[PDB]
C-alpha cells in the first residue's frame, strides 16, 4: 500500500509500482519541496513528520550543476519510521555508494540499474509491518542464542505446508497416532497412487519431522521401489504408490512403518494414548488462515525440543549415581523424571526419549544417519486402524 | 543571555534553546573545554526553525559536518536537543521518554503562556538533562552475562524467595516489562535488576537503570526497570502523578520485604491516564497486589535449577523460553488479526484463544498478551475495554 519515490524540486520517478492506480492518489509536489533544502542543508540525513507520515530524507549532492537531490521514503505510521531508524539509515548510506562512488568517477548511468534493483531490495525487506519486523528481529537474535536444539524443526511456501497440514488434521480421523509416528522415530510410509495427493501430504506433514542434522530434511517425495532397510534408514517418511502385491511384500517389515493408506483409509501403527500430540493437533481447531497454524506448531516443537534439552543435560539423570548402575534405578529415575516434572504420558516419554537422543547425536559428532545411522526402534504391536 | 550548570555525572548534551518566530534562551552544562561557541547552536537553531511556513510535531537530525544530532519539537516556538554524533545508539531508546518528557513541558508551558517563558521552563528543562546525565552513567550494559543474577544460585530458594521469585518474573512480564525495584542496599537491588532484566530485548535493556549508592535519583516515566534505593529515613517517593503518565504499568517489587505489588491493566492504565491527564489540563481552562499466578513460569523455574550453573545451558534454555514466549505473542497478534478483518469486527472471541493457545489460565494469558501488546500497541482496548 505505501509509497516510495525521489525528489529533485519535484518528482523524478515513482519506484513502488510506477504510477500505479488509486492507490496512490495524492501527489508527490505534496511531498516534494517540504523535503528538501529550506535551511539549505556534508551528508546530511533528516526525519520529519508532516501530518501520511515524514520519512527517511537522506540528502545527497553530486559535486556537475545539479546539486539538489534527495531519496526519500514514506509509509503509513510515525514509529516503523523512527523506530527503525537505525537500520534505514545504514542501508541508504550504503546504496547511495554505488551512485556517490558510481557518478563520482564520471567528472574527471552505469550503475543505475544498481539502484533500482538495490533500491528494491530496501522495499521488499521493509515490505511488511512494524510489528513483523520486529518479531523477526526478536526470533533472529534469539535463533542466534540457541545453537543445538535449532536442526530439529528450523527449516511463502510455509504457508501451503501448514494450510495443508491443519486440512490434514482436522479432516482425517487418527491422525494423532500417524503424527506419534513422525515424531516417535517410525517411517511413516505414505502409500498410494495419484502422485500429486500423495506429494501434498508428504510437504503436509513435512513440518513434525526432527531433521537428523544440519542438512536439509530425511523427508523422500515419492520414491517407487521396493523398500528394503537402506531406504528406512535414511527418509523418515516416504511416499510410495499403489501399482494395479506391494502391501504384502511391505508387511514384512512390520516393526518400522506406519502404512497410511490413500485409498483404503487404515494404517498400521501403535497405539497412541497421550496428551502431547492432541494438543500439537487438536480434532476440532479454531484456527483460521493455516498459516497462523503453524506459527503456532512452530512455537509448540520449540516448547517440546526445550523439553528434549533438559531431559538431555540434565547431569543426575544420565550419569549414574552409584557404584555399580543398576538398570532398573536409572531407568525408573528417568522414567520419574519425564512422569513428573516434564509431564508426558505413556507415549510422550517415547517421543521425548527419541529426540533426546537426535539432540545428543547432533551434539557428540555431527552426523547421525550419516556416518552413524542408528534406527533404534520397539516391538510394540502396532494395531490395524479402520 | 543563558545560564550553565555544573553536575557531577559529566554531560553527554552541548545546550538546549527556545525558538520565537532565534533562541531566547540558553540552557547549558559547564562542561570544560567545550567543542564549539553558542552561534553555531543559535544559527543552526535556525537552521532547523524556520522550513516548514493542534499537535506537537517532533523533527529529527543528524549533521555529520560539525558532529551533531539534533532533536527538536515545534508548537512559531520550539525547544531543542543538542547532542553529538559521537553517539546515536546510545540516544535512540531514549526517544520515548525525552518526546514525552519534553511534551508535558509544552503543554503546561503552552498554557502558561496562553495566560499571558524562561523561569517557568528552568525547573523543566533540568530534570531532562539529569535523565540523561544519569543514562550515561549507570543505565546497563546490552551483555547481560548471567552470572551476576540469581540464576546460578543452585536452589531456587528455601520457603518465601521460591514464591518471591515466581511472583516477581511472574507480575514483570504481565506487567508489560516495566518495573520498580525498590530497597536498602545497592547489591541486591542490582541483582533483581539484571535478574528481571534478563527477560528483555536488548533495546529495551538499553532503556533501563541499575541503582546508586551515593547521590539523589528519582522516578522517571519513562525507563522499563528502575533500582532506585530508600531513604536514611527508611521510605521513598513513588509520585501518584507521573507513574500515571508512564505508557505501560507498574510493578512494584519491593526486596527486604519480599512483597509484590502491581497495577491495573494497561487498558485501564491508558484510560485512567487519559482520565488524570485530562482532569489535570482543565485547571485554568493504587498499587492493588498481583490478581493470579501462572503455569509457563512456574514450570520454567521449577525446571531450570536442575541443570548446571556455568555451563552455559541456563542461558540456552532461557533463549528457549523467550524464544516459546514471543512465537506465542506472534501467533496471538495473527490470530486477534484474523479472528476480526484486521480491526474491522469488534473481538468477542477470547474463550476460543484460551482453549485453542493453550492459555486457559489467566495468569499465564497475561503475559503473552503483554509482550503482544508491547509489539502490537491497542490489543488490551480492542478486547478488555
Amino acid at each position: 500500500f505505501i509509497l516510495i519515490s525521489e525528489f529533485s524540486d519535484t518528482k523524478v520517478f515513482g519506484t513502488f509500482d510506477l504510477n500505479y492506480f488509486s492507490l496512490r492518489i495524492m501527489s508527490v509536489d505534496y511531498q516534494a519541496s517540504f523535503v528538501g533544502h529550506p535551511p539549505g542543508s556534508y551528508p546530511k540525513l533528516n526525519f520529519v513528520e508532516d501530518s501520511k507520515e515524514g520519512a527517511f530524507a537522506y540528502v545527497h549532492h553530486l559535486t556537475g550543476f545539479v546539486r539538489p537531490f534527495c531519496m526519500a521514503y514514506i509509509s503509513a505510521d510515525q514509529h516503523k519510521i523512527m523506530q527503525q531508524f537505525q537500520e534505514l539509515s545504514a542501508e541508504f548510506s550504503r546504496a547511495s555508494e554505488c551512485l556517490k562512488t558510481g557518478n563520482r568517477k564520471a567528472f574527471a548511468t552505469e550503475y543505475f540499474t544498481q539502484t533500482l534493483a538495490q533500491l528494491s531490495h530496501i522495499e521488499h525487506m521493509f515490505r511488511g509491518d512494524l510489528c513483523y519486523l520486529l518479531t523477526s528481529q526478536i526470533d533472529r537474535a534469539l535463533l542466534k542464542q540457541q545453537h543445538i536444539t535449532n536442526f530439529l524443526f528450523e527449516d511463502r511456501h510455509k504457508k501451503r505446508a501448514g494450510q495443508n497440514a491443519l486440512k490434514f488434521i482436522r479432516q482425517y480421523p487418527f491422525a494423532h497416532p500417524a503424527i506419534y509416528s513422525l515424531l516417535s522415530g517410525r517411517t511413516l510410509v505414505v502409500l498410494g497412487e495419484d502422485e500429486a495427493i500423495v506429494r501434498k501430504l508428504v510437504t503436509a506433514l513435512a513440518i513434525f519431522v526432527p531433521s537428523y542434522g544440519c542438512y536439509a530434511k530425511p523427508v523422500k517425495h515419492w520414491a517407487s521401489s521396493p523398500l528394503h532397510i537402506m531406504d528406512f534408514q535414511k527418509w523418515k517418511l516416504i511416499g510410495l504408490q499403489r501399482v494395479a502385491g506391494t502391501l504384502h511384500a511391505l508387511s514384512r517389515y512390520s516393526r518400522y512403518t506406519s502404512i497410511l493408506d490413500l485409498d483404503n483409509k487404515t494404517l498400521r501403527c501403535p497405539l497412541y494414548r497421550g496428551t502431547l500430540v492432541p494438543r500439537l493437533a487438536d480434532h476440532r481447531t479454531q484456527i483460521k488462515r493455516g498459516s497462523t497454524y503453524y506459527l503456532h506448531v512452530q512455537s509448540m516443537l520449540t516448547q517440546l525440543c526445550s523439553k528434549a534439552f533438559l531431559y538431555t543435560f540434565c547431569h543426575h539423570l544420565h550419569l549414574p549415581t552409584h557404584d555399580k548402575e543398576t538398570e532398573e534405578l536409572v531407568a525408573s529415575r528417568q522414567m520419574s523424571f519425564l512422569k513428573l516434572t516434564l509431564g508426558l504420558v505413556n507415549e510422550d516419554v517415547r517421543v521425548v526419549q527419541y529426540l533426546a537422543e537426535l539432540l545428543k547425536l547432533h551434539y557428540m559428532q555431527e552426523s547421525p544417519g550419516t556416518s552413524h545411522p542408528m534406527l533404534r526402534f520397539d516391538y510394540v504391536p502396532s494395531f490395524l486402524y479402520k | 543571555a543563558k545560564t550553565e550548570i555544573a553536575l557531577s555525572g559529566k554531560s553527554p548534551l552541548l545546550a538546549a534553546t527556545f525558538a520565537y518566530w532565534r533562541v531566547r534562551h540558553i540552557w547549558a552544562p559547564k562542561t570544560e573545554q567545550v567543542l564549539l561557541s553558542d552561534g553555531e547552536i543559535t544559527f543552526l537553531a535556525n537552521h532547523t526553525l524556520n522550513g516548514e511556513i493542534g499537535a506537537i510535531d517532533v523533527k529529527f537530525f543528524v549533521l555529520s559536518e560539525k558532529g551533531v544530532i539534533i532533536v527538536s519539537l515545534i508548537f512559531t516556538y520550539g525547544l531543542s536537543i543538542i547532542l553529538p554524533q559521537t553517539e546515536l545508539s546510545f540516544y535512540l531508546p531514549l526517544h520515548r521518554v525525552c518526546v514525552d518528557r519534553l511534551t508535558h513541558i509544552i503543554r503546561k508551558g503552552r498554557i502558561w503562556m496562553h495566560k499571558e517563558i524562561i523561569p517557568m521552563l528552568t525547573g523543566e528543562v533540568i530534570p531532562v538533562m539529569e535523565l540523561l546525565s544519569s543514562m550515561k552513567s549507570h543505565s546497563v550494559p546490552e551483555e547481560i552475562d548471567i552470572a551476576d543474577t540469581v540464576l546460578n544460585d543452585d536452589d531456587i530458594g528455601d520457603s518465601c524467595h521460591e514464591g518471591f521469585l515466581l511472583n516477581a518474573i511472574s507480575s514483570h512480564l504481565q506487567t508489560c516489562g516495566c518495573s520498580v525495584v525498590v530497597g536498602s542496599s545497592a547489591e541486591k537491588v542490582n541483582k533483581i535488576v539484571r535478574t528481571l532484566c534478563l527477560f528483555l530485548t536488548p533495546a529495551e535493556r538499553k532503556c533501563s537503570r541499575l541503582c546508586e549508592a551515593e547521590s539523589s535519583f528519582k522516578y522517571e516515566s519513562g525507563l522499563f526497570v528502575q533500582g532506585l534505593l530508600k531513604d536514611s529515613t527508611g521510605s521513598f517517593v513513588l509520585p501518584f502523578r507521573q507513574v500515571m503518565y508512564a505508557p505501560y504499568p507498574t510493578t512494584h517489587i519491593d526486596v527486604d520485604v519480599n512483597t509484590v505489588k502491581q497495577m491495573p491493566p494497561c487498558h485501564e492504565h491508558i484510560y485512567n491516564q487519559r482520565r488524570y491527564m485530562r482532569s489535570e489540563l482543565t485547571a485554568f481552562w493504587i498499587f492493588q497486589d498481583v490478581l493470579h499466578r501462572d503455569t509457563l513460569v512456574k514450570a520454567f523455574l521449577d525446571q531450570v535449577f536442575q541443570l548446571k550453573p556455568g555451563l552455559s545451558l541456563r542461558s540456552t534454555f532461557l533463549a528457549q523460553f523467550l524464544l516459546v514466549l514471543h512465537r506465542k505473542a506472534l501467533t496471538l497478534i495473527k490470530y486477534i488479526e484474523d479472528d476480526t478483518q484486521k480491526g474491522k469486527k469488534p473481538f468477542k472471541s477470547l474463550r476460543n484463544l484460551k482453549i485453542d493457545l493453550d492459555l486457559t489460565a489467566e495468569g499465564d494469558l497475561n503475559i503473552i498478551m503483554a509482550l503482544a501488546e508491547k509489539i502490537k500497541p491497542g490489543l488490551h482496548s480492542f478486547i478488555f475495554g
